[PDB]
């Protein structure tokens, strides 16, 4: 895998050349698909290796969804110094996993024949994506996981191959995706930034490290918040707000050129606050009316080989909509909030309009990118900027 | 989907 532009034209794709996405190399000035849609799809699954099978996960079976939080607590993503590795709750993949229109058959597990081991996973579910002067319905592809015992046996490419005739099967032919190595071709490059909560925990940690020409005592004044956010009439998004929520996104997304398009049942699914999953405060001003809103959602992480600490609670900048209070104090307040509820840090990217306070606030840049693609849809690339797209 | 540090 290469995480760097320069160093993955160093890099031959076996797998990804075989795919309707633009070379690497390739420079694009079209809008459409690299291929047509198809009107006949293989309707057998994909050859896995002996002694593996596929299997559908019933993530409402208690059970099943418990053998997928394995899979992922042992199995995903690690950070670059094999330090940290994601630690997704049960309770967030069901919100991650069942949105409006989930269907079974995209939550993509593959077992050991024998002992039943789940050790692969891969999920599709719907959105629709506007992308600059076009509104496809896709998917977003998230949770691709293989067995650490069963890495570089080219089971993630059937992985993918499997999926995307799962989805061809409905009927869709492009999806969204991010991942933190380079692949043709990205969309669009947003890099993470973070902000210390706990700045004592972090470096205890080695999440983070103390300034060259700063102390302890000093990071922690530095980084110090209020005890209760500032803006007036901010308070938890309740069921009344959903429509005015919906309505309040649905107009500030219309600036970014990479966006998601969503119905209110989508909306009341992605911001209705769900304890340590999802958190969306909305202002209802001195007429009673909803003119900004916050969210963040609750991804923590496992910290390896530590005797002491075991566990990093982060926050994630979702989606955060101002159209009367400036977002550099919604974001203030955002953090004071995170800070309320035990979080360690926060973090955000820098897309959208999120450049005009990472600075002010004393967000520091991360080391890792996030690279936005689109499979099957040939269009220019876009500045981190003008993505408007987050996904979990 | 990546895991970031602060650089
Ligand atoms: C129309 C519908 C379309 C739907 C599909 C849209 C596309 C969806 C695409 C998936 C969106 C995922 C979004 C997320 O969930 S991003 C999260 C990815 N998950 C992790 O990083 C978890 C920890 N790592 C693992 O579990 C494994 O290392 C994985 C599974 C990542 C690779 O397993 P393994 O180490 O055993 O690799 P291999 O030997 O089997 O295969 C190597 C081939 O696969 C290419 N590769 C490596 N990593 C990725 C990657 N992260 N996305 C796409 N391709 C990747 C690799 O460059 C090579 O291709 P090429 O270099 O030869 O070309």
């Amino acid at each position: 895998p290469a995480k760097t532009m320069e160093e993955a034209s160093k890099r031959s794709y076996q797998f990804w050349d075989t795919q309707p996405v633009p070379k690497l190399g390739e420079v694009v000035n079209t809008h459409g698909p690299v291929e047509p849609d198809k009107d006949n799809i293989r309707q057998e699954p994909y050859t896995l290796p002996q002694g593996f099978t596929w299997d559908a996960l019933d993530l409402g079976d208690r059970g099943v969804l418990k053998e997928l939080y394995t899979l992922l607590n042992e199995n995903y993503v690690e950070d670059d110094d094999n330090m940290f590795r994601f630690d997704y709750s049960p309770e967030f993949l069901l919100w991650a996993l069942r949105p409006p229109g989930w269907l079974p058959q995209w939550h993509c597990g593959v077992r050991v024949v024998s002992s039943r081991k789940l050790v692969g996973f891969i999920s599709a579910i719907p959105a629709n994506i506007h992308i600059y002067d076009t509104e496809k319905k896709m998917v977003e592809i998230n949770f691709l996981c293989v067995h650490k015992k069963l890495r570089s046996k080219r089971v993630a490419p059937v992985l993918i191959r499997e999926i995307t005739r799962r989805v061809h099967l409905e009927g869709i032919f492009q999806a969204v995706y991010t991942a933190g190595v380079v692949l043709p071709k990205p969309v669009g490059t947003c890099r993470y930034w973070h902000r210390s909560l706990n700045p004592r925990k972090l470096i205890e940690v080695k999440f983070s490290h103390l300034s060259r020409n700063m102390t302890m005592q000093r990071t922690m004044k530095l980084y110090r918040l209020p005890e209760t956010p500032k803006t007036a009439g901010l308070r938890p998004m309740e069921t009344k707000d959903i429509p005015v929520v919906h309505q309040l996104l649905t107009r500030y997304l219309k600036q970014f050129h990479l966006t998601p398009v969503m119905s209110q049942e989508e909306v009341e699914h992605w911001f209705y606050p769900q304890e340590n999953i999802i958190d969306t405060f909305v202002v209802e001003n001195a007429n009673g009316e909803v003119t900004d809103f916050l969210s963040f959602y609750t991804l923590p992480s496992t910290i390896m080989n530590h005797p002491t600490h075991k566990s990093l609670k982060a926050a994630y900048s979702f989606y955060n909509v101002h159209t009367q209070t400036p977002l550099l104090d919604l974001m203030s307040d955002a953090l004071v909030l995170a800070k309320m509820k035990g979080f360690d840090v926060f973090n955000a990217l820098d897309l959208m309009e999120n450049k005009t306070f990472l600075e002010k606030l004393k967000f520091g840049i991360g080391d890792g990118n996030l690279q936005y693609y689109l499979y099957n849809w040939k269009c220019p690339s876009m500045g981190a900027e003008k993505v408007g797209l987050v996904l979990q | 989907k990546s895991f970031s540090k602060p650089r």
